[PDB]
């Protein structure tokens, strides 16, 4: 899962 | 039995051509399993590997807003880069970000990356703390003082040693039929006379995960590399690597050679010769 | 900074005539991004090529497959052509089978 | 909030 959450 | 998870994305700028365009991907260890792609019809993170079909509509969408915000925040970017670079409007220019975590065997925190490129260079970098950055040039001394100021060392860490280690985790879980198996080169020779006083001996690796794998070839018990080519170790197309090493040797010599394959999936390195 | 593409062109398994697999063309250790691929069946552009997503190396050098089934016979001739800003005329290398 |  990516970085921004 | 250490793992890693990387994104990485590209923009590229396209003056006259519409807006910038932008790719991400995601790995675990050396398996691709998301991607977006903004020329593309469908506007979402996209799977790639099976053992993330499973994940619901709130991950879809979620991932797809990071990704989504990052293109937009890229292409601001580009325009102030060029402004720092003086840099005219009519040229296409790239950035490159890459971060990700590592976990050990125990599933713990290793270590945290986060590095960002211009124009295929270097430009800022998150130091290995966590906590400070590197900046290639004067330009990016411009971003690293802006973001020193937006503490943003800390929102980094914090998503490196905690969102990514935990994703990094259960993507380990979920997906450990084929992210935790080795699969070990399967290798064979080739032999083809060049001249009458020289032939080449081809040492492959086939069908082999993870990719980081290591072709020596030797004469008389000692590494060479004197009229030897090694390729860059190459996608099957199956989720498995490639890699094969030659040696051109004098007609005749072949048995003063051997080649040694070194691979995780190995319970020993395979001696190889004609 | 311009990075030539390396280019290698190789089927998925050794190839035999008549038994179905894959053609591909890697290239990797490329800058800029922007590439075309093609490739060809006796000179002629092969129509449905797939390729992969985007990416790049610890250099920041980009690499992608570009690939397609097929079935090998022993009369048909594979090539990867290349085209490239490093590259004054588009590069085309030759599938060889028996490496 | 990240900008360059």
């Amino acid at each position: 899962a990516t970085i921004g959450t | 039995g250490s793992h890693s998870m990387r994104y990485f994305y590209t923009s590229v700028s396209r003056p006259g051509r519409g807006e910038p365009r932008f790719i991400a991907v995601g790995y675990v260890d050396d398996t691709q399993f998301v991607r977006f792609d903004s020329d593309a019809a469908s506007q979402r993170m996209e799977p790639r590997a099976p053992w993330i079909e499973q994940e619901g509509p709130e991950y879809w969408d979620q991932e797809t807003r990071n990704v989504k915000a990052q293109s937009q925040t890229d292409r601001v970017d580009l325009g102030t880069l060029r402004g720092y670079y003086n840099q005219s409007e009519d040229g296409s220019h790239t950035i490159q970000i890459m971060y990700g975590c590592d976990v050990g065997p125990d599933g713990r925190f290793l270590r945290g990356y986060r590095q960002d490129a211009y124009d295929g260079k270097d430009y800022i970098a998150l130091n290995e703390d966590l906590r400070s950055w590197t900046a290639a040039d004067m330009a990016a001394q411009i971003t690293k003082r802006k973001w020193e100021a937006a503490h943003a060392a800390e929102q980094q860490r914090a998503y490196l040693e905690g969102r990514c280690v935990e994703w990094l985790r259960r993507y380990l879980e979920n997906g450990k039929e084929t992210l935790q198996r080795t699969d070990p080169p399967k290798t064979h020779m080739t032999h083809h006379p060049i001249s009458d006083h020289e032939a080449t001996l081809r040492c492959w690796a086939l069908g082999f995960y993870p990719a980081e794998i290591t072709l020596t070839w030797q004469r008389d018990g000692e590494d060479q590399t004197q009229d030897t080519e090694l390729v860059e170790t190459r996608p099957a197309g199956d989720g498995t690597f490639q890699k094969w090493a030659a040696v051109v040797v004098p007609s005749g010599e072949e048995q003063r050679y051997t080649c040694h394959v070194q691979h995780e999936g190995l319970p020993k390195p395979l001696t190889l010769r004609w | 900074i311009q990075r030539t593409p390396k280019i290698q062109v190789y089927s998925r398994h050794p190839a035999e005539n008549g038994k179905s697999n894959f053609l591909n063309c890697y290239v990797s250790g490329f800058h800029p991004s922007d590439i075309e691929v093609d490739l060809l069946k006796n000179g002629e552009r092969i129509e449905k090529v797939e390729h992969s997503d985007l990416s790049f190396s610890k250099d920041w050098s980009f690499y992608l497959l570009y690939y397609t089934e097929f079935t090998p016979t022993e009369k048909d001739e594979y090539a990867c052509r290349v085209n490239h800003v490093t590259l004054s005329q588009p590069k085309i290398v030759k599938w060889d089978r028996d490496m | 909030a990240m900008y360059k």
